[PDB]
Protein backbone atom coordinates (compact mmCIF):
# COMPACT_ATOMS: atom_id res chain seq x y z
CA UNK A 1 0.00 0.00 0.00
CA UNK A 2 1.07 3.53 0.09
CA UNK A 3 2.91 4.82 3.29
CA UNK A 4 1.10 7.24 4.44
CA UNK A 5 4.07 8.17 7.07
CA UNK A 6 5.48 9.26 3.27
CA UNK A 7 2.12 10.93 2.69
CA UNK A 8 1.76 13.04 5.27
CA UNK A 9 5.95 14.30 4.83
CA UNK A 10 5.18 14.86 1.43
CA UNK A 11 2.21 17.05 2.15
CA UNK A 12 4.27 19.07 4.72
CA UNK A 13 6.79 19.79 2.43
CA UNK A 14 4.85 20.74 -0.99
CA UNK A 15 1.21 21.55 -0.16
CA UNK A 16 0.65 22.82 3.26
CA UNK A 17 1.58 26.31 1.95
CA UNK A 18 -1.85 26.39 0.37
CA UNK A 19 -3.50 23.92 2.05
CA UNK A 20 -4.66 22.82 5.70
CA UNK A 21 -7.41 20.98 4.85
CA UNK A 22 -8.83 24.23 3.63
CA UNK A 23 -7.47 26.46 0.50
CA UNK A 24 -6.31 29.74 1.01
CA UNK A 25 -6.15 30.63 -3.48
CA UNK A 26 -9.69 29.48 -3.62
CA UNK A 27 -11.71 29.47 -0.35
CA UNK A 28 -14.28 26.89 -0.89
CA UNK A 29 -12.43 24.56 -2.88
CA UNK A 30 -10.44 23.22 -0.07
CA UNK A 31 -12.85 20.62 1.89
CA UNK A 32 -14.92 20.59 -1.55
CA UNK A 33 -14.47 17.35 -3.22
CA UNK A 34 -16.76 16.00 -5.85
CA UNK A 35 -16.60 12.28 -6.28
CA UNK A 36 -13.31 12.31 -4.06
CA UNK A 37 -11.35 9.09 -5.13
CA UNK A 38 -7.53 8.28 -4.48
CA UNK A 39 -7.98 7.90 -8.44
CA UNK A 40 -9.10 11.39 -8.89
CA UNK A 41 -6.85 12.82 -5.72
CA UNK A 42 -3.46 11.12 -7.38
CA UNK A 43 -5.03 13.26 -11.10
CA UNK A 44 -3.24 16.43 -11.63
CA UNK A 45 -5.44 19.06 -11.78
CA UNK A 46 -5.10 20.39 -15.65
CA UNK A 47 -6.87 23.44 -14.82
CA UNK A 48 -6.63 26.13 -12.18
CA UNK A 49 -3.93 27.99 -9.95
CA UNK A 50 -1.56 25.12 -9.64
CA UNK A 51 -0.86 22.00 -13.05
CA UNK A 52 0.02 19.04 -11.88
CA UNK A 53 3.75 18.72 -10.69
CA UNK A 54 4.40 15.49 -12.23
CA UNK A 55 6.48 15.56 -15.16
CA UNK A 56 5.50 14.76 -18.64
CA UNK A 57 4.67 11.41 -18.89
CA UNK A 58 5.87 10.24 -15.53
CA UNK A 59 9.10 10.08 -16.88
CA UNK A 60 12.39 10.49 -14.28
CA UNK A 61 12.92 14.42 -14.82
CA UNK A 62 14.88 16.82 -12.87
CA UNK A 63 11.96 19.49 -11.90
CA UNK A 64 9.56 16.95 -10.65
CA UNK A 65 8.10 17.95 -7.51
CA UNK A 66 7.75 14.34 -6.68
CA UNK A 67 8.00 10.68 -7.81
CA UNK A 68 5.08 8.20 -8.29
CA UNK A 69 5.40 6.22 -4.67
CA UNK A 70 5.37 9.92 -3.28
CA UNK A 71 2.11 11.05 -5.09
CA UNK A 72 0.24 7.71 -4.45
CA UNK A 73 1.04 8.10 -0.28
CA UNK A 74 0.20 11.84 -0.55
CA UNK A 75 -3.37 10.91 -2.47
CA UNK A 76 -3.64 8.33 0.16
CA UNK A 77 -3.10 11.28 3.28
CA UNK A 78 -5.38 13.32 1.27
CA UNK A 79 -7.95 10.38 1.42
CA UNK A 80 -8.45 9.74 4.93
CA UNK A 81 -12.03 9.53 5.00
CA UNK A 82 -12.16 10.39 8.35
CA UNK A 83 -16.53 -0.73 -25.33
CA UNK A 84 -16.00 2.27 -27.84
CA UNK A 85 -19.30 2.47 -28.78
CA UNK A 86 -20.83 2.58 -25.58
CA UNK A 87 -17.51 5.67 -25.00
CA UNK A 88 -18.55 7.14 -28.45
CA UNK A 89 -21.98 7.74 -27.32
CA UNK A 90 -21.57 8.66 -23.85
CA UNK A 91 -18.65 11.57 -24.89
CA UNK A 92 -21.42 12.53 -26.96
CA UNK A 93 -24.24 12.89 -24.35
CA UNK A 94 -22.28 13.97 -21.38
CA UNK A 95 -19.07 16.05 -22.97
CA UNK A 96 -19.52 17.01 -26.27
CA UNK A 97 -21.22 20.32 -24.81
CA UNK A 98 -17.72 21.58 -24.12
CA UNK A 99 -15.18 19.20 -25.55
CA UNK A 100 -16.43 19.15 -28.80
CA UNK A 101 -13.65 18.39 -31.52
CA UNK A 102 -11.47 17.57 -28.89
CA UNK A 103 -11.62 21.86 -27.51
CA UNK A 104 -11.85 23.09 -24.25
CA UNK A 105 -14.95 24.70 -23.45
CA UNK A 106 -12.83 27.18 -21.09
CA UNK A 107 -10.38 28.30 -24.00
CA UNK A 108 -10.14 27.18 -27.27
CA UNK A 109 -6.35 26.81 -27.23
CA UNK A 110 -6.78 23.95 -24.63
CA UNK A 111 -7.54 20.78 -25.28
CA UNK A 112 -7.52 17.06 -24.60
CA UNK A 113 -4.86 16.13 -26.24
CA UNK A 114 -1.97 14.32 -25.03
CA UNK A 115 0.39 17.27 -26.00
CA UNK A 116 -2.26 19.32 -23.77
CA UNK A 117 -2.05 16.42 -21.02
CA UNK A 118 1.19 15.58 -21.23
CA UNK A 119 1.78 12.45 -19.42
CA UNK A 120 -1.38 11.10 -20.13
CA UNK A 121 -2.38 7.49 -19.58
CA UNK A 122 -6.59 6.05 -18.86
CA UNK A 123 -6.18 5.85 -15.34
CA UNK A 124 -5.58 9.85 -14.98
CA UNK A 125 -8.40 10.45 -17.94
CA UNK A 126 -10.70 7.65 -16.00
CA UNK A 127 -10.07 9.78 -12.26
CA UNK A 128 -10.85 13.08 -13.60
CA UNK A 129 -14.03 12.19 -14.69
CA UNK A 130 -14.79 10.14 -11.68
CA UNK A 131 -14.81 13.36 -9.45
CA UNK A 132 -13.45 15.55 -12.16
CA UNK A 133 -11.42 18.72 -12.21
CA UNK A 134 -12.37 22.56 -11.79
CA UNK A 135 -13.65 23.12 -14.82
CA UNK A 136 -15.96 19.91 -15.37
CA UNK A 137 -17.97 18.36 -13.02
CA UNK A 138 -17.89 15.04 -11.25
CA UNK A 139 -19.06 12.21 -13.59
CA UNK A 140 -19.44 9.20 -11.05
CA UNK A 141 -22.13 8.25 -9.15
CA UNK A 142 -23.86 11.40 -9.54
CA UNK A 143 -24.21 10.92 -13.31
CA UNK A 144 -22.30 8.20 -15.22
CA UNK A 145 -21.92 4.13 -13.78
CA UNK A 146 -18.37 2.30 -13.76
CA UNK A 147 -18.92 0.70 -17.56
CA UNK A 148 -19.94 4.60 -19.05
CA UNK A 149 -17.07 6.03 -17.41
CA UNK A 150 -14.40 3.55 -18.29
CA UNK A 151 -15.85 3.29 -22.11
CA UNK A 152 -16.19 7.55 -22.06
CA UNK A 153 -12.16 7.01 -20.93
CA UNK A 154 -11.28 5.15 -23.38
CA UNK A 155 -12.34 6.12 -26.04
CA UNK A 156 -10.66 9.99 -25.03
CA UNK A 157 -7.50 7.96 -24.83
CA UNK A 158 -7.58 6.49 -28.17
CA UNK A 159 -9.00 9.64 -30.00
CA UNK A 160 -6.00 11.80 -28.51
CA UNK A 161 -3.53 8.92 -28.78
CA UNK A 162 -4.21 8.30 -32.33
CA UNK B 1 -60.84 2.77 -44.68
CA UNK B 2 -57.42 1.16 -44.75
CA UNK B 3 -56.37 1.73 -48.59
CA UNK B 4 -57.49 4.97 -48.88
CA UNK B 5 -55.08 5.95 -46.55
CA UNK B 6 -51.62 5.76 -48.17
CA UNK B 7 -50.41 3.42 -45.66
CA UNK B 8 -50.78 5.81 -42.29
CA UNK B 9 -50.99 3.90 -39.56
CA UNK B 10 -53.65 3.98 -36.62
CA UNK B 11 -52.97 6.66 -34.45
CA UNK B 12 -52.96 5.89 -30.91
CA UNK B 13 -53.64 9.17 -29.15
CA UNK B 14 -57.11 11.39 -30.26
CA UNK B 15 -55.05 13.49 -31.77
CA UNK B 16 -53.45 11.58 -34.28
CA UNK B 17 -56.14 9.79 -34.90
CA UNK B 18 -58.05 13.25 -35.77
CA UNK B 19 -54.99 13.19 -38.72
CA UNK B 20 -56.16 10.11 -40.17
CA UNK B 21 -59.48 11.47 -40.28
CA UNK B 22 -58.31 14.07 -42.30
CA UNK B 23 -55.71 12.32 -44.47
CA UNK B 24 -58.55 10.57 -45.68
CA UNK B 25 -59.62 13.82 -47.25
CA UNK B 26 -57.43 12.75 -50.29
CA UNK B 27 -60.57 11.17 -51.28
CA UNK B 28 -62.61 14.17 -51.29
CA UNK B 29 -60.33 16.52 -53.01
CA UNK B 30 -56.76 14.70 -53.95
CA UNK B 31 -58.09 11.70 -55.75
CA UNK B 32 -61.49 13.38 -56.86
CA UNK B 33 -59.67 15.92 -58.31
CA UNK B 34 -56.98 13.83 -60.21
CA UNK B 35 -59.39 11.41 -61.55
CA UNK B 36 -60.92 14.46 -63.49
CA UNK B 37 -57.74 16.17 -65.16
CA UNK B 38 -56.85 12.13 -65.89
CA UNK B 39 -60.44 12.35 -67.33
CA UNK B 40 -59.68 14.87 -69.91
CA UNK B 41 -56.27 14.17 -70.76
CA UNK B 42 -56.86 10.24 -71.47
CA UNK B 43 -60.08 11.97 -73.23
CA UNK B 44 -58.09 13.02 -75.44
CA UNK B 45 -56.62 10.28 -77.05
CA UNK B 46 -59.87 9.48 -78.72
CA UNK B 47 -59.41 12.83 -80.61
CA UNK B 48 -56.39 11.74 -82.95
CA UNK B 49 -55.66 12.81 -86.53
CA UNK B 50 -57.40 10.42 -88.27
CA UNK B 51 -57.39 10.23 -92.26
CA UNK B 52 -60.84 12.60 -92.97
CA UNK B 53 -60.46 15.56 -91.16
CA UNK B 54 -56.57 16.12 -92.78
CA UNK B 55 -57.48 19.10 -95.28
CA UNK B 56 -59.71 20.85 -92.31
CA UNK B 57 -57.76 22.81 -89.35
CA UNK B 58 -60.18 22.87 -86.43
CA UNK B 59 -62.24 26.01 -84.79
CA UNK B 60 -58.46 27.57 -83.31
CA UNK B 61 -60.10 29.27 -80.93
CA UNK B 62 -58.04 30.50 -77.82
CA UNK B 63 -60.28 32.77 -75.37
CA UNK B 64 -63.04 31.49 -72.92
CA UNK B 65 -63.59 33.43 -70.14
CA UNK B 66 -66.53 31.61 -68.59
CA UNK B 67 -64.00 28.45 -68.33
CA UNK B 68 -61.00 30.78 -66.95
CA UNK B 69 -63.76 32.04 -63.71
CA UNK B 70 -65.32 28.97 -63.44
CA UNK B 71 -62.57 26.63 -62.51
CA UNK B 72 -60.58 29.35 -61.21
CA UNK B 73 -63.03 29.79 -58.09
CA UNK B 74 -63.81 25.79 -58.07
CA UNK B 75 -60.00 25.04 -57.09
CA UNK B 76 -60.20 28.08 -54.47
CA UNK B 77 -62.73 27.35 -52.78
CA UNK B 78 -61.73 23.46 -52.45
CA UNK B 79 -58.85 25.22 -50.55
CA UNK B 80 -61.02 26.86 -49.28
CA UNK B 81 -62.70 24.32 -47.46
CA UNK B 82 -59.20 23.01 -46.31
CA UNK B 83 -57.62 25.90 -44.19
CA UNK B 84 -60.44 25.74 -42.45
CA UNK B 85 -59.90 21.83 -41.82
CA UNK B 86 -56.01 21.70 -41.37
CA UNK B 87 -56.56 24.99 -39.52
CA UNK B 88 -59.08 23.41 -36.79
CA UNK B 89 -57.10 20.25 -36.55
CA UNK B 90 -53.89 22.01 -36.11
CA UNK B 91 -55.49 23.92 -33.35
CA UNK B 92 -56.70 20.79 -31.97
CA UNK B 93 -52.96 20.00 -31.90
CA UNK B 94 -50.43 22.73 -30.54
CA UNK B 95 -52.67 22.52 -27.01
CA UNK B 96 -51.69 23.26 -24.01
CA UNK B 97 -52.96 22.24 -20.38
CA UNK B 98 -51.37 23.10 -16.92
CA UNK B 99 -51.81 19.34 -15.35
CA UNK B 100 -49.57 17.17 -18.14
CA UNK B 101 -50.03 14.42 -15.93
CA UNK B 102 -46.13 13.51 -16.74
CA UNK B 103 -43.77 15.58 -18.43
CA UNK B 104 -40.82 13.81 -20.13
CA UNK B 105 -37.36 15.11 -21.29
CA UNK B 106 -36.14 13.76 -24.61
CA UNK B 107 -32.47 15.85 -25.17
CA UNK B 108 -31.47 14.55 -28.25
CA UNK B 109 -27.77 14.11 -28.06
CA UNK B 110 -25.79 12.87 -31.20
CA UNK B 111 -26.81 9.63 -32.01
CA UNK B 112 -28.90 8.06 -29.32
CA UNK B 113 -31.38 9.31 -27.61
CA UNK B 114 -31.28 10.24 -23.52
CA UNK B 115 -34.86 10.38 -22.43
CA UNK B 116 -35.74 11.27 -18.58
CA UNK B 117 -38.56 12.32 -16.18
CA UNK B 118 -40.17 15.14 -14.96
CA UNK B 119 -42.78 15.84 -12.54
CA UNK B 120 -45.94 13.91 -12.91
CA UNK B 121 -49.47 14.08 -11.38
CA UNK B 122 -52.24 12.03 -12.13
CA UNK B 123 -55.72 13.39 -12.26
CA UNK B 124 -56.26 10.80 -9.10
CA UNK B 125 -53.87 12.45 -6.98
CA UNK B 126 -51.98 9.65 -5.92
CA UNK B 127 -48.62 9.09 -7.39
CA UNK B 128 -46.66 12.82 -7.28
CA UNK B 129 -43.07 11.84 -8.34
CA UNK B 130 -41.65 15.45 -9.11
CA UNK B 131 -38.31 14.77 -9.89
CA UNK B 132 -35.65 17.35 -11.79
CA UNK B 133 -32.83 18.20 -9.71
CA UNK B 134 -31.62 21.73 -10.44
CA UNK B 135 -28.15 21.58 -8.88
CA UNK B 136 -27.28 19.12 -11.45
CA UNK B 137 -27.97 21.57 -13.69
CA UNK B 138 -26.03 24.05 -11.66
CA UNK B 139 -22.73 21.87 -12.60
CA UNK B 140 -22.75 23.56 -16.30
CA UNK B 141 -21.86 26.88 -16.75
CA UNK B 142 -27.78 25.86 -19.47
CA UNK B 143 -31.08 25.23 -21.66
CA UNK B 144 -31.03 21.26 -21.30
CA UNK B 145 -33.03 19.76 -18.35
CA UNK B 146 -30.97 17.06 -16.07
CA UNK B 147 -32.64 14.80 -13.97
CA UNK B 148 -32.56 11.68 -12.03
CA UNK B 149 -34.67 8.68 -13.91
CA UNK B 150 -33.48 9.19 -17.26
CA UNK B 151 -33.04 6.94 -19.43
CA UNK B 152 -29.19 6.80 -21.49
CA UNK B 153 -29.34 4.36 -24.17
CA UNK B 154 -25.93 3.44 -24.63
CA UNK B 155 -24.82 1.85 -28.79
CA UNK B 156 -26.38 -0.79 -27.47
CA UNK B 157 -29.18 -0.81 -25.09
CA UNK B 158 -31.74 1.17 -27.85
CA UNK B 159 -33.11 3.37 -25.50
CA UNK B 160 -36.60 2.35 -24.07
CA UNK B 161 -38.81 4.98 -22.99
CA UNK B 162 -41.65 3.92 -20.50
CA UNK B 163 -44.32 6.44 -20.33
CA UNK B 164 -48.64 5.20 -19.34
CA UNK B 165 -51.15 4.55 -21.51
CA UNK B 166 -54.64 6.16 -20.20
CA UNK B 167 -53.18 9.88 -19.27
CA UNK B 168 -51.72 12.84 -20.43
CA UNK B 169 -48.34 13.09 -21.82
CA UNK B 170 -45.60 16.14 -22.56
CA UNK B 171 -42.40 16.20 -24.40
CA UNK B 172 -39.86 18.78 -23.83
CA UNK B 173 -37.78 18.24 -26.90
CA UNK B 174 -34.45 19.59 -26.56
CA UNK B 175 -30.89 18.08 -28.40
CA UNK B 176 -27.61 18.64 -27.01
CA UNK B 177 -25.51 19.07 -30.53
CA UNK B 178 -27.84 19.18 -33.96
CA UNK B 179 -31.41 19.69 -35.00
CA UNK B 180 -32.70 16.29 -34.92
CA UNK B 181 -36.38 14.65 -34.99
CA UNK B 182 -38.55 13.07 -33.00
CA UNK B 183 -40.62 11.06 -34.53
CA UNK B 184 -42.83 7.80 -33.16
CA UNK B 185 -45.02 7.14 -35.97
CA UNK B 186 -48.19 6.07 -34.60
CA UNK B 187 -47.89 9.69 -32.85
CA UNK B 188 -49.37 10.54 -36.17
CA UNK B 189 -47.16 13.63 -35.89
CA UNK B 190 -43.31 15.02 -35.22
CA UNK B 191 -41.65 17.78 -34.13
CA UNK B 192 -37.88 18.47 -34.83
CA UNK B 193 -35.42 18.99 -31.86
CA UNK B 194 -33.20 22.08 -31.25
CA UNK B 195 -30.28 23.00 -29.94
CA UNK B 196 -31.64 26.06 -27.90
CA UNK B 197 -35.54 26.09 -28.65
CA UNK B 198 -36.02 29.09 -26.76
CA UNK B 199 -33.54 31.46 -28.07
CA UNK B 200 -34.41 30.32 -31.56
CA UNK B 201 -38.26 31.24 -31.03
CA UNK B 202 -39.34 27.74 -31.49
CA UNK B 203 -42.22 26.25 -29.25
CA UNK B 204 -39.84 22.94 -27.44
CA UNK B 205 -42.67 21.37 -26.93
CA UNK B 206 -45.70 19.30 -27.83
CA UNK B 207 -48.48 17.18 -25.26
CA UNK B 208 -50.47 14.32 -26.64
CA UNK B 209 -54.24 13.98 -24.61
CA UNK B 210 -54.21 10.13 -24.26
CA UNK B 211 -53.00 7.14 -25.22
CA UNK B 212 -55.36 4.44 -26.55
CA UNK B 213 -53.82 1.43 -27.39
CA UNK B 214 -51.42 -0.62 -25.27
CA UNK B 215 -48.13 -2.10 -26.13
CA UNK B 216 -44.94 -0.82 -27.32
CA UNK B 217 -44.17 1.34 -30.33
CA UNK B 218 -40.91 2.75 -32.75
CA UNK B 219 -39.33 5.82 -32.56
CA UNK B 220 -37.09 7.29 -35.41
CA UNK B 221 -35.00 10.05 -35.79
CA UNK B 222 -36.10 12.80 -38.87
CA UNK B 223 -33.85 16.10 -39.29
CA UNK B 224 -30.48 14.85 -40.70
CA UNK B 225 -27.68 14.67 -37.95
CA UNK B 226 -24.50 13.31 -39.33
CA UNK B 227 -23.22 9.61 -39.78
CA UNK B 228 -25.47 7.64 -37.68
CA UNK B 229 -28.26 9.04 -38.76
CA UNK B 230 -30.00 5.95 -39.49
CA UNK B 231 -29.36 4.40 -36.15
CA UNK B 232 -31.09 6.36 -33.58
CA UNK B 233 -33.80 4.67 -32.77
CA UNK B 234 -36.10 4.67 -29.27
CA UNK B 235 -39.00 2.83 -28.53
CA UNK B 236 -41.86 3.93 -26.50
CA UNK B 237 -44.12 1.16 -24.07
CA UNK B 238 -47.44 2.16 -23.35
CA UNK B 239 -47.80 0.43 -20.22
CA UNK B 240 -50.59 0.06 -17.85
CA UNK B 241 -51.09 3.08 -15.29
CA UNK B 242 -51.00 0.42 -12.78
CA UNK B 243 -47.89 -0.98 -14.11
CA UNK B 244 -46.43 2.72 -14.57
CA UNK B 245 -46.38 3.39 -10.74
CA UNK B 246 -44.38 -0.19 -10.04
CA UNK B 247 -41.82 0.66 -12.76
CA UNK B 248 -40.55 4.00 -11.04
CA UNK B 249 -41.12 2.13 -7.68
CA UNK B 250 -38.61 -0.35 -9.14
CA UNK B 251 -36.49 2.45 -10.53
CA UNK B 252 -36.71 5.25 -7.91
CA UNK B 253 -34.80 2.88 -5.87
CA UNK B 254 -32.03 2.66 -9.04
CA UNK B 255 -32.03 -0.27 -11.60
CA UNK B 256 -31.80 -0.20 -15.39
CA UNK B 257 -34.33 -0.85 -18.16
CA UNK B 258 -33.31 -4.47 -17.96
CA UNK B 259 -33.97 -4.72 -14.55
CA UNK B 260 -37.04 -2.26 -13.73
CA UNK B 261 -39.04 -3.56 -16.75
CA UNK B 262 -38.55 -7.12 -15.51
CA UNK B 263 -40.07 -6.90 -12.61
CA UNK B 264 -43.38 -5.77 -14.34
CA UNK B 265 -43.02 -8.91 -16.11
CA UNK B 266 -42.42 -7.71 -19.77
CA UNK B 267 -39.57 -8.15 -22.02
CA UNK B 268 -36.76 -5.50 -21.21
CA UNK B 269 -35.11 -4.98 -24.60
CA UNK B 270 -36.66 -3.19 -27.70
CA UNK B 271 -39.04 -5.76 -28.75
CA UNK B 272 -40.03 -3.27 -32.50
CA UNK B 273 -36.41 -2.45 -32.72
CA UNK B 274 -32.77 -3.75 -32.15
CA UNK B 275 -29.33 -2.08 -32.02
CA UNK B 276 -27.66 -2.24 -35.81
CA UNK B 277 -24.73 -4.94 -36.29
CA UNK B 278 -23.01 -2.11 -38.48
CA UNK B 279 -22.64 0.15 -35.56
CA UNK B 280 -21.34 -1.82 -32.65
CA UNK B 281 -18.13 -3.16 -34.27
C1 LIG C 1 -19.56 21.86 -18.22
C2 LIG C 1 -18.06 21.76 -18.21
C3 LIG C 1 -17.39 20.48 -18.54
C4 LIG C 1 -18.04 19.22 -18.91
C5 LIG C 1 -19.50 18.89 -19.03
C6 LIG C 1 -16.85 18.34 -19.12
N1 LIG C 1 -15.64 18.94 -18.93
FE1 LIG C 1 -13.73 18.08 -19.11
N2 LIG C 1 -12.85 19.93 -18.61
C7 LIG C 1 -13.48 21.09 -18.31
C8 LIG C 1 -12.57 22.23 -18.00
C9 LIG C 1 -12.94 23.64 -17.62
C10 LIG C 1 -11.24 21.63 -18.15
C11 LIG C 1 -9.89 22.29 -17.97
C12 LIG C 1 -9.19 21.70 -16.75
C13 LIG C 1 -9.47 22.56 -15.54
O1 LIG C 1 -10.66 22.83 -15.26
O2 LIG C 1 -8.51 22.97 -14.86
C14 LIG C 1 -11.54 20.23 -18.53
C15 LIG C 1 -10.46 19.25 -18.78
C16 LIG C 1 -10.62 17.83 -19.14
C17 LIG C 1 -9.44 16.95 -19.35
C18 LIG C 1 -7.98 17.31 -19.24
C19 LIG C 1 -7.54 18.03 -20.51
C20 LIG C 1 -6.18 18.66 -20.30
O3 LIG C 1 -5.44 18.81 -21.29
O4 LIG C 1 -5.86 19.01 -19.15
C21 LIG C 1 -10.05 15.66 -19.68
C22 LIG C 1 -9.37 14.35 -20.00
C23 LIG C 1 -11.51 15.96 -19.62
N3 LIG C 1 -11.82 17.23 -19.30
C24 LIG C 1 -12.51 14.91 -19.90
C25 LIG C 1 -13.98 15.07 -19.90
C26 LIG C 1 -14.87 13.92 -20.22
C27 LIG C 1 -14.51 12.50 -20.58
C28 LIG C 1 -16.19 14.55 -20.10
C29 LIG C 1 -17.51 13.91 -20.31
C30 LIG C 1 -17.59 12.45 -20.69
C31 LIG C 1 -15.92 15.96 -19.73
N4 LIG C 1 -14.60 16.24 -19.61
C32 LIG C 1 -17.01 16.93 -19.51
C33 LIG C 1 -14.94 21.25 -18.28
C34 LIG C 1 -15.94 20.21 -18.58
C1 LIG D 1 -0.67 15.56 -3.07
C2 LIG D 1 -1.74 16.19 -3.92
C3 LIG D 1 -1.61 17.61 -4.34
C4 LIG D 1 -0.52 18.53 -4.02
C5 LIG D 1 0.72 18.30 -3.20
C6 LIG D 1 -0.98 19.76 -4.72
N1 LIG D 1 -2.16 19.66 -5.38
FE1 LIG D 1 -3.16 21.14 -6.49
N2 LIG D 1 -4.69 19.76 -6.95
C7 LIG D 1 -4.79 18.47 -6.56
C8 LIG D 1 -5.99 17.76 -7.05
C9 LIG D 1 -6.40 16.33 -6.80
C10 LIG D 1 -6.69 18.79 -7.84
C11 LIG D 1 -7.98 18.67 -8.61
C12 LIG D 1 -9.05 19.53 -7.94
C13 LIG D 1 -9.85 18.69 -6.98
O1 LIG D 1 -9.24 18.03 -6.11
O2 LIG D 1 -11.10 18.69 -7.09
C14 LIG D 1 -5.79 19.96 -7.71
C15 LIG D 1 -6.11 21.25 -8.36
C16 LIG D 1 -5.32 22.49 -8.29
C17 LIG D 1 -5.78 23.73 -8.98
C18 LIG D 1 -7.01 23.93 -9.82
C19 LIG D 1 -6.78 23.36 -11.21
C20 LIG D 1 -8.10 23.27 -11.95
O3 LIG D 1 -8.08 23.35 -13.20
O4 LIG D 1 -9.15 23.12 -11.29
C21 LIG D 1 -4.72 24.70 -8.64
C22 LIG D 1 -4.61 26.14 -9.05
C23 LIG D 1 -3.79 23.90 -7.80
N3 LIG D 1 -4.16 22.61 -7.60
C24 LIG D 1 -2.57 24.49 -7.24
C25 LIG D 1 -1.55 23.81 -6.41
C26 LIG D 1 -0.34 24.54 -5.94
C27 LIG D 1 0.06 25.97 -6.17
C28 LIG D 1 0.34 23.49 -5.18
C29 LIG D 1 1.63 23.59 -4.45
C30 LIG D 1 2.38 24.90 -4.44
C31 LIG D 1 -0.52 22.29 -5.31
N4 LIG D 1 -1.64 22.51 -6.04
C32 LIG D 1 -0.18 21.00 -4.67
C33 LIG D 1 -3.80 17.79 -5.70
C34 LIG D 1 -2.56 18.38 -5.17
CU1 LIG E 1 -31.16 12.54 -34.60
CU1 LIG F 1 -31.10 11.48 -36.20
Amino acid sequence: SALLRTGKQLFETSCVSCHGANLQGVPDRGPSLIGTGEAAVYFQVSTGRMPAMRGEAQAPSKPPHFDESQIDALGAYVQANGDVARGGDLFRLNCASCHNFTGKGGALSSGKYAPDLGDANPAQIYTAMLTGPQNMPKFSDRQLTPDEKRDIVAYVRESAET
Amino acid sequence: SDALALGWPTGITPEAKLNRELWIGSVIASFAVGAIVWGLIFWTSAFHRKKATDTELPRQFGYNMPLELTLTVIPFLIISVLFYFTVVVQERMMHKDPNPEVVIDVTAFQWNWKFGYQKIAFADGSFDYDGADPERKEAMTTYLNFDKIETLGTSSEIPVLVLPAGKRIEFVLNSADVIHGFWVPEFLFKRDVLPEPKANNSDNVFQVSEIQQTGAFVGRCTEMCGTFHAMMNFEVRVVEPNDFKAYIDQRNAGKTNAEALAAINQPPLAITTEPFESRRG
